[PDB]
RNA sequence: GAGGAGACAAGUCGUAACAUGGUAAGUGUACUGGAAAGUGCACUUGGACGAACC
RNA sequence: AAACUCAGUUGACACAAAAUAGACUACGAAAGUGGCUUUAACAUAUCUGAACACACAAUAGCUAAGACCCAAACUGGGAUUAGAUACCCCACUAUGCUUAGCCCUAAACCUCAACAGUUAAUCAACAAAACUGCUCGCCAGAACACUACGAGCCACAGCUUAAAACUCAAA
């Protein structure tokens, strides 16, 4: 075989495996990465939740949530917590261009989780609600 | 500058100039006979063949220096330096065989160890990105190193809090704290550190 | 293949309402726009963490400090060999420009 | 042309200064204001030497003929 | 009687416009405000986006 | 700062708005039209032709009834400020939506009228090269003036048409 970036596909027979697992049961671990804050939250396979760890429950308040330093922090916390509660290999899915979007994933990864796929979530509406008006400074 | 830019400032170096003929590379040979050929500044009056020449010590008198008292700054030095000296002297002695292994009593060696312990390895520099300079942290290089440290001790020993202390007390008591890793001076380069690390969420402001 | 520019201005026989309109003529000029203008971050963090949980006694974090010394210097090598090979050059291609410039007009 | 595709400003010069002109023009040249225009290829090798032999070769001719007619002139 | 315009003409409060006029400007319309004007929706360039890749 | 204890995952779920395609330039008279399917459907074998009528006319706005995710004049609060009736942040309303009427205004601008034709001897400047024939509409210093009066209108702080007096040598 040989390596390809695309994921395996549920109900395909795959030889790909994870600590003894299949690629559906690797715990997921999403992040959202708002323009200000930095969230995480590791759920199972079968979304039951396992660790949190935001920018703001981290420490840092005001703009200094919004920094790839606190990104990196919670994602360390967020690590060591989902470490504890017995994982190992993690599929990360992350919704948002804030500024922790990728320190985020490194501070999970120095937390001594392995990542085996990144996910774009990125809510983007096909011309839904109507955002805010711009701004004029 | 009353030396034109053809010349060069002078090599000091009977190793270097003794050196084997037949151990020099062509790049080594080439710049010899460039050198045959080039203009050469004066020795200057600070700098000597002299085996015991140090120029951390020639740089650390100039910056303790006060207004061109070459002097009295070099004789400063040379009675710190004697006073550390003696300070190792008479503590090996009191000092059983066992430890005296450990004590040391090259004031050379001291002080070169002391500033070495002082040096800043990370330094705060003001960076400017979107028109707002802050206190980034950034990686300093060896001159800057070199030349904190040497500024910190020399300042800490000007400090008034040592009254009627002599500079040469003053410097050898301070320069064998730095050796054994303690002292204002460490102290001082730790809480440089101290504030580096917790600005550490600005190291990003740094573009170089 | 360069987007059609048949019927896309606000010109006379052009029934159809303009599609662009550009600010400027479109008529390449004779001259390229001028070139347009932290580094090792992870090693720093890596020994200001050691640094935090040791009480910053540099004894105990030898290895990270003199990782971050070296990549320093790196760094500053890296600047000087950048900058060195960057001396295709913004000058040269308005030199074959001009060589080679446009003619919107008739000669 | 001069070497940016331009007519050579020594044709207006000379228009102007009224000086005739003779010259090959190519199908991109301009000949409104040569005098002489010699439809012609200008940018090959063989053509330009052709073109500069026959000047050379009419103009020694000219020369030599004058040469010629005032000794004839002057020897009666 | 009071309003409106113009002119004359030095003041008072701001700096709305002309530069990216320091919130680009403006048209229509609605509400609001000493005051120029502010904001909301759509429209215009009678603004720009620096015009190879970065 | 204020604001909320609502935040994250997964699932269920609109009378809102219609990523990519679109680097396409098509449809319509203009305003406008870019999710999908279907029905009906896009006038004139000659061109011009409304202050002289008919039918349309984005956004805003009124009337009456519903929907209300989000956005949002006004309003309130938090900032900023000498002040801040603004710019920045938060909440929320009319409103944007559907239905039935009204309203009939836009920088409704491609500021370039319709039709037919030419690229020849150019052409104040800039802009989107210059013209020919024919027709309709419009214009005749600036400002007073998208004004007052008169008139018409489902319009009642409105719209269309629209002057004059005083003033200036400019605009
Ligand atoms: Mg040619
Ligand atoms: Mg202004
Ligand atoms: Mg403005
Ligand atoms: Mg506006
Ligand atoms: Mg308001
Ligand atoms: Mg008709
Ligand atoms: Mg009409
Ligand atoms: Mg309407
Ligand atoms: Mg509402
Ligand atoms: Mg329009
Ligand atoms: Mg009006
Ligand atoms: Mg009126
Ligand atoms: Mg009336």
């Amino acid at each position: 075989t040989k390596f390809s970036i695309y994921p395996p596909i549920p109900g395909e027979e795959s030889s790909l495996r994870w600590a003894g697992k299949k690629f559906e049961e690797i715990p997921i671990a999403h992040i959202k990465a708002s323009h200000n804050n930095t969230q995480i939250q590791v759920v199972s396979a079968s979304n039951e939740p396992l660790a949190f760890a935001s920018c703001g429950t981290e420490g840092f308040r005001n703009a200094k949530k919004g920094t790839g330093i606190a990104a990196q922090t919670a994602g360390i916390a967020a690590a060591a917590r989902a470490k504890q509660k017995g994982v190992i290999h993690i599929r990360v899915v992350v919704k948002g261009l804030g500024p922790g979007r990728l320190s985020a994933m490194h501070g999970l990864i120095m937390g001594g989780l392995e990542v085996i796929s990144i996910t774009d979530n990125t809510p983007i509406p096909h011309n839904g609600c109507r955002p805010r008006k711009a701004r004029k400074l | 500058s009353r030396y034109s830019p053809e010349f060069k400032d002078p090599l000091i170096d009977k190793e270097y100039y003794r050196k084997p003929v037949e151990e020099l590379t062509e790049e080594e040979k080439y710049v010899r006979e460039l050198k045959k050929t080039q203009l050469i500044k004066a020795a200057p009056a600070g700098k000597t063949s002299s085996v015991f020449e140090d120029p951390v010590i020639s740089k650390f008198t100039n910056m303790m220096m006060i207004g061109g008292n070459k002097v009295l700054a070099r004789s400063l030095m040379i009675q710190t330096l004697e006073a550390v000296k003696r300070k190792q002297f008479e503590k090996y002695h009191a000092a059983s065989a066992e430890e005296q292994a450990t004590i040391e009593r090259n004031p050379y060696t001291i002080f070169h160890q002391a500033l070495k312990n002082c040096e800043p390895m990370i330094g705060l520099v003001p960076i400017l990105k979107g028109g707002r300079f802050y206190q980034v942290p950034v990686p300093l290089p060896d001159r800057r190193r070199r030349f904190l440290a040497m500024k910190w001790m020399i300042t800490e020993c000007r400090d008034k809090k040592h009254q009627r202390t002599l500079m040469p007390e003053k410097l050898s008591h301070k320069l064998l704290e730095a050796f054994h890793n303690q002292g204002p001076v460490i102290k001082r380069k730790h809480d440089l550190h101290k504030m580096a690390e917790a600005n550490r969420a600005l190291a990003h402001y740094r573009w170089w | 293949a360069t987007p059609s520019l048949r019927g896309r201005l606000a010109r006379f026989g052009n029934p159809r309402k303009p599609v662009l309109k550009p600010n400027k003529p479109l008529i390449l000029a004779n001259r390229v726009g001028e070139r347009r203008r932290a580094t090792c971050i992870t090693e720093m963090s890596v020994m200001m963490a050691c640094w935090k949980q040791n009480e910053f006694r540099d004894d105990a974090c030898r290895k990270e400090i003199q990782g971050f010394l070296d990549c320093a210097a790196r760094a500053q090598e890296a600047r000087k060999m950048r900058s060195i090979q960057e001396t295709l050059l913004p000058n040269k291609l308005n030199k074959l420009l001009q060589r080679f410039p446009n003619k919107p007009y008739l000669s | 042309l001069n070497n940016i595709f331009e007519p050579h400003v020594a044709v207006r010069d000379a228009a102007k200064m009224n000086i005739p002109t003779v010259g090959i023009v190519d199908t991109n040249c301009n000949p409104c204001l040569i005098t002489y225009p010699v439809p012609g290829n200008d940018d090959s090798p063989l053509a330009v030497h052709l073109y500069c032999r026959l000047f050379q070769t009419a103009i020694t001719r000219a020369k030599e003929k004058r040469q010629q007619v005032e000794a004839l002139y002057r020897l009666q």
